């Protein structure tokens, strides 16, 4: 079956001093925020508390993601992730408007959950 | 000066020369000038955010408070006119300080219009506090004398013989949209050359704040402002007889 | 009665005098005034201190004597004016001084300390009490007069105090929509009192009142001018009690302090259009058709401000919006008809949540020290968490304000809206119900306001969520002298470090070589969690908690001032409904003291979130985007006048400059024709 | 000054009405004296340390007291460094 390979990143580190990473499973692509809400993956961090959330339409950055090495199946921004995150590292995502594609997918995106309250920078390779 | 004095005679002459030398023509006229004066108010007031430049939103509130002027004399009315008189003393005040903290605000800030000249009151906060109380001065805003003088045009408005309901209930509609389409620009200009911070300017340039002269200046002004606006018989009482002596050729 | 109404024209000017020396001090000297940094605080108290034990005093004569005082002076005499400016003393004159002073002398010792890290202090001081000076001014106003005069002073006070942090511009935005929708409601009153004094001739509120028994029957005046100029009328109020058409300044009044959050609500302003109504209300029962617009407005907003409190991120927004549907609830019962049971709701939410406004900033002030200088940091109420563990008697005086507005009998108030809804509904079925849907509303947003802020974990010193909180707790690692010196530079340990081998799948490896390095511990190792303000914080809460207490239990001084047990505990079960509903949402497990049985269930019920989600999005959607009203009116009401200015200027500069200009541009041009010709 | 209101409404009223005028000669006497504090102010305030117009961010730069002076500045220093130019490549640069 097409089984798209999440890693889900915590983002506090384990005390040992090593990255905890999860690796969810779920079927292609409709939208992360679905994903992370079903296969019981810290999304919101604090913001998950029930209308602490706009429930995935995409009015609140609450749902932010890191993701590095997702420029392969993905959808571009639909100006809702260009404006409501404006100033950032630029490969931070919302979930809610972010989606993995379609169910034919094959791929080893990594995402780092909550870019706010973290320590580590990833070292991203520069593009082109 | 221009503001001040000059921009008043005129409203001066209306009432000295088409007043009491032709009554019964400006009886004819004054329906008319009623009418205009209320669409100056408005026209002038919203001309006002239109001007990126500065001293010009000065000039058309300039426009937008004659309009009272010439609606207090349109109104056959000794509320009409004696507040078309206060009106004069009033915004004569009122003009001389915006205009003259107008011309200090350029001399330091050196920028015209208010797409740039951002957020300058930490830079010059005496010139900022003085200009924020005129603006209220020019609001018509209590404690200071544009509120009484307007109010008592509403006044001679509302107390007319001349005018009838179907005419005053306009009337006071389209007047009373003045005093908040006024606001809108007024503080417009205060939050954009006032209000809001600008990264660059921190410490390298540090502009001189508002001399002991030009604060005088203000203070000057603003003095008779509120000394008319906590009591306003400094203007009606030294025109009220006369106000009654040209009202006797309109009455009969 | 003899000797002490004559001087109750100082009421007003007491406060005057040091907001009078610190605008020519702070204009003039202001190394020097600032020098005297705190002595003007004790100052402005002191004075307000004299202002509270007069109208005390006066207070003491009005439930001693049933008289009114009206002790006017003349202002101008030159024609039909004949002004006053006199101070009107009713007993609604003696619960609004009371409510101004008692309310500004707490605020101004909570200020002390609010702004006592404030290089902006003794401005912040002038307005204060420029405002108490124009506040109680105003309800010591024998004319429409002088009601429009304080009445445009405190719009302009209004101004002045969210827009007192002025260099950052949301506060100017703020300021600049507070004041304009301040003046939308300045407008009304105008047009009103101008209408007012067509159909009498009065300008004075002693003979409106014996007008107004007989003007109605009289067959010149018009039934539709008297109801269209009561409305105008209303416009006022609407503007300051934040009514359901001028609502939107309210909420964007946050960006200023937060004991302008008590005062300008919650107190004296807001109850600027309550005391207007009420003190009006001998002209408002006689004109039909103004009652049911009065409770149909209060009965639009009281929807609103419950909704929009649902699902507020910001503390102070939240309480706005509680303070915004509690005037709606005050302009309800003044859409009753109700003369005593409005002004008693005003006196116990005007002390209620003063003091939740002043325990929220103490909550504030706490987490400034966690999260650094932030509103969108220090003022969410998302990661507050919980603060019970830290700061104790501010979520004591928190829970005893959220219980007062919640409606509890013994120990906090709830008989105000038990006359709110005992004079509800006996009187219209359809506004009744909802109202006690909205006082279950309430009950629900309060109490969530108080599971986010004091009770659970603290969300943000959490060691699930912050990262450099696990970096700064565990100096060593779990080993010690093994599996490192320390590691650095953590690389991509997809693998583990198990030698994991590939099945069919799409990549494993690549050319991308990224080291999750993570940042280090034995630096700023503190993180000093957030301990209790200083007393000047405190002393304002306590003596709060005092009113609220005492307030909350008021054979009664009902009529010499001015179904029991079911419709009682109906509005007890519909408010411990909302307790619960918030309650099984936020409460975390291991504090909650329910069973935990049924705490299973509630998820085991409710765990498929697709029912919920479009709930939750609709009532978030609507609390985030103000129910669409704040974006409406910043399309087609601010910026319709943006395009009406550029099309009236371009009028002007283009077509009628155009004329004049080419007035000129012809007599040059047949000028240079007529010389070559 | 004592009147007794009866308004069948509300509750009795005690109207004070203390009408008064500044009488006309004291205001002449407050414009006599306002008069004399623009003339003092004029004098002395005319007599200090103008910070702003003395230094040379304003007298040095252009300064003349108009409000083109920074107009004919930007507009003549461009100037004056095209004649510098210009006199520069008289000598060959
Ligand atoms: C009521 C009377 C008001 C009259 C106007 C007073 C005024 O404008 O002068 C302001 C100056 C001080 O200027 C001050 O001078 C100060 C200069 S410095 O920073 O100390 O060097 C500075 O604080 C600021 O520019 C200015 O306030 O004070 C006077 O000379 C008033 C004389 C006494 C009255
Ligand atoms: C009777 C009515 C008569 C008077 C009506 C009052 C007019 C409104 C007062 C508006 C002043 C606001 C204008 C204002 O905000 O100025 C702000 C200005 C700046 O002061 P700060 O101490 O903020 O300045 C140092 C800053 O650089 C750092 O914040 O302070 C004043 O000069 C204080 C004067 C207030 C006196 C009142
Ligand atoms: C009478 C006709 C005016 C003719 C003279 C003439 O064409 O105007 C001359 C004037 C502009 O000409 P100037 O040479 O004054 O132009 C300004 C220059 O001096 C510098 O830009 O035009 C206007 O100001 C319009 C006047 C409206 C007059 C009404
Ligand atoms: S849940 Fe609102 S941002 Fe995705």
């Amino acid at each position: 079956p097409p089984a798209v390979d999440f890693a889900f990143v915590h983002s506090v580190l384990l005390p040992d001093g090593t990255p905890d990473v999860h690796w969810r499973r779920a079927n292609g692509g409709q939208k992360l925020r679905d994903i992370m809400l079903d296969s019981n993956i810290e999304l919101y961090g604090p913001y998950s508390k029930p209308l602490s959330n706009c429930a995935g339409v995409g009015t609140c950055a609450t749902c932010m993601v890191e993701i590095v090495n997702g420029k392969e199946l993905l959808n571009p921004r639909t100006d809702i992730e260009k404006e409501k995150l404006k100033r950032k590292p630029k490969n931070w995502r919302l979930a809610c408007q972010t989606n993995v594609g379609n169910p034919d997918s094959t791929g080893l995106v990594v995402i780092q959950q909550l870019p706010e309250w973290k320590a580590h920078e990833w070292n991203i390779p520069k593009n082109i | 000066l221009l503001a001040g004095i000059l921009l008043k005679m005129g409203a001066y002459g209306l009432v000295r020369i088409n007043m009491e030398l032709l009554p019964h023509a400006h009886s004819m006229f004054s329906p008319w000038l009623l009418v205009v004066g209320t669409i100056q108010i408005i026209y002038a007031a919203s001309t006002s955010p239109g001007q990126r430049n500065l001293k010009k939103r000065i000039a058309y509130s300039s426009v937008s408070h004659m309009g009272f002027i010439i609606i207090g004399i349109s109104s056959i009315t000794d509320p009409g006119l004696n507040g078309a008189i206060l009106q004069i003393i009033s915004h004569g005040f009122i003009g001389a300080a915006l205009f003259f903290l107008a011309g200090t605000s350029y001399d330091r800030i050196r920028l015209v219009y208010l797409d740039e000249m951002g957020g300058m009151a930490i830079s010059i906060p005496k010139i900022f506090t003085m200009f924020t109380i005129l603006s209220m001065a020019s609001l018509a805003l209590p404690g200071m004398s544009g509120f009484i003088a307007e109010f008592i045009v509403f006044f001679g408005i509302i107390t007319s013989q001349k005018y009838f309901l179907i005419s005053k209930i306009f009337i006071i509609f389209v007047m009373a949209i003045g005093m908040i389409l006024t606001p809108i620009y007024l503080l417009s200009m205060l939050r954009q050359m006032f209000y809001g911070y600008k990264l660059i300017n921190i410490k390298n340039f540090s502009f001189f704040d508002s001399g002991p002269r030009e604060l005088f200046l203000s203070i000057s002004i603003l003095l008779p402002i509120i000394g008319i606006g906590i009591y306003p018989d400094f203007v009606l009482s030294l025109a009220s007889d006369k106000v009654e002596s040209i009202l006797s050729n309109y009455f009969y | 009665m003899e000797h002490t109404y004559q001087y109750s024209w100082i009421i007003p000017f007491i406060p005057l005098p040091v907001p009078i020396l610190l605008g020519v001090g702070l204009l003039l000297f202001p190394t020097a005034t600032k020098n005297l940094r705190r002595m003007w605080t004790f100052l402005s108290i002191f004075l307000l201190s004299i202002v509270m034990i007069f109208s005390i005093y006066l207070s003491i004569q009005q439930i001693f004597l049933s008289c009114i005082h009206q002790n006017v002076w003349s202002w101008t005499i030159n024609n039909e004016f004949s002004f006053e400016f006199g101070y009107f003393i009713d007993p609604l004159t003696s619960i609004m001084s009371i409510l101004i002073t008692t309310v500004g002398i707490l605020v101004l010792i909570y200020s002390d300390n609010y702004m006592s890290h404030d290089q902006g202090y003794l401005r912040f001081f002038a307005y204060m009490g420029f405002f108490n000076t124009s506040m109680l001014g105003l309800v010591t106003s024998s004319n429409l007069i002088q009601v429009y005069f304080f009445w445009e002073l405190v719009g302009m006070c209004s101004y002045l105090l969210i827009g007192f942090w002025f260099t950052r511009p949301i506060a100017a935005n703020a300021c600049q929509k507070a004041f304009v929708t301040n003046r939308v409601g300045d407008f009304g009153l105008l047009l009103g009192i101008l209408g007012l004094y067509w159909i009498t001739g009065s300008f004075e509120f002693q003979d409106l009142f014996e007008i107004f028994n007989n003007l109605i029957l009289n067959n010149r005046v018009n039934l539709l001018f008297l109801t269209l100029c009561a409305f105008l009328l209303f416009v006022g109020p609407i503007a300051k009690s934040a009514q359901f058409p001028l609502h939107v300044w309210l909420p964007d009044a946050m960006e200023g302090p937060t004991p302008i959050s008590a005062l300008i609500h919650a107190a004296t302003m807001v109850a600027a259009g309550i005391f207007l109504v009420a003190r009006l209300l001998p002209l408002f029962i006689v004109i039909p058709s103004i009652m049911y617009i009065i409770s149909l407005i209060g009965i639009i907003t009281v929807l609103l401000g419950a909704t929009l409190a649902l699902a507020q991120k910001d503390i102070k927004r939240g309480l706005a919006y509680s303070t915004m549907s509690q005037l709606g609830y005050m302009m309800l019962a003044l859409g009753m008809g109700s003369y005593r049971s409005a002004l008693f709701h005003l006196i116990t939410h005007a002390y209620s949540k003063a003091l939740l406004f002043l325990g929220s900033g103490s909550i504030i002030h706490s987490m400034e020290a966690i999260v650094g200088y932030s509103p969108d940091k220090s003022q969410n109420m998302i990661l507050m968490g919980g603060l019970t563990k830290h700061v104790p008697i501010t979520k004591t005086a928190f829970l005893i304000g959220t219980l007062s507005l919640c409606g509890i009998p013994p120990l906090a108030c709830f008989w105000s809206k038990d006359e709110i809804l005992n004079d509800s509904l006996l009187f219209s079925p359809i506004f009744a119900i909802i109202a006690c849907s909205t006082a279950g509303l309430t009950a629900f947003y309060m109490f969530r306001i108080y599971l986010l802020t004091f009770e659970g974990h603290l969300n943000t010193y959490f060691l699930n969520y912050s990262g450099k909180k696990s970096g700064s707790f565990y100096s060593l690692s779990l080993w010690g002298k093994e599996e490192e010196k320390k590691l650095t530079m953590n690389n991509t340990k997809r693998a583990s470090f198990f030698c994991n081998k590939t099945y069919k799948i799409s990549n494993n490896v690549r050319n991308q070589i990224f080291i999750t390095v993570e940042n280090f511990g034995l630096n700023t190792r503190t993180f000093y969690y957030p301990h209790e303000s200083d007393n000047t914080i405190l002393f304002p809460m306590l003596i709060l908690v005092l009113f609220t207490l005492f307030i909350g239990a008021i054979n009664q001084e009902g009529i010499d001032f001015d179904e029991f047990l079911r419709n009682a505990t109906f509005s007890v079960s519909i408010a411990f409904f909302g307790i619960f509903i918030a309650y099984c949402l936020y409460k975390p497990f291991y504090s909650s003291l329910l069973n935990l049985t049924l705490l299973n269930s509630f998820q085991k019920w409710n765990s498929k979130r697709i029912h919920w989600e479009k709930l939750i999005n609709f009532v978030y959607n609507w609390s985030y985007n103000r129910g669409y009203i704040d974006s409406f009116f910043k399309t087609s009401l601010i910026e319709s006048i943006r395009r009406l200015a550029k099309q009236t200027t371009f009028f002007d500069k283009r077509i009628i400059d155009g004329i004049t200009n080419g007035v000129g541009i012809t007599s040059f041009f047949v000028g240079e024709v007529t010389k070559y010709i | 000054a004592v009147m007794v209101q009866q308004i069948e409404g509300m509750r009795d009223i005690i109207t004070e009405k203390h009408v008064w005028h500044l009488s006309d000669k004291a205001i002449k006497n407050v414009y006599m004296f306002y008069i004399m504090f623009t003339c003092w102010g004029c004098l002395y305030f005319g007599s200090a340390k103008d910070p702003f117009y003395d230094s040379e961010e304003y007298r040095g730069d252009g300064g003349d007291g108009t409000g083109y002076w920074v107009y004919e500045t930007v507009c003549i220093s461009p100037f004056l460094i095209l004649l510098g130019k210009k006199e520069k490549n008289l000598e060959m640069h």
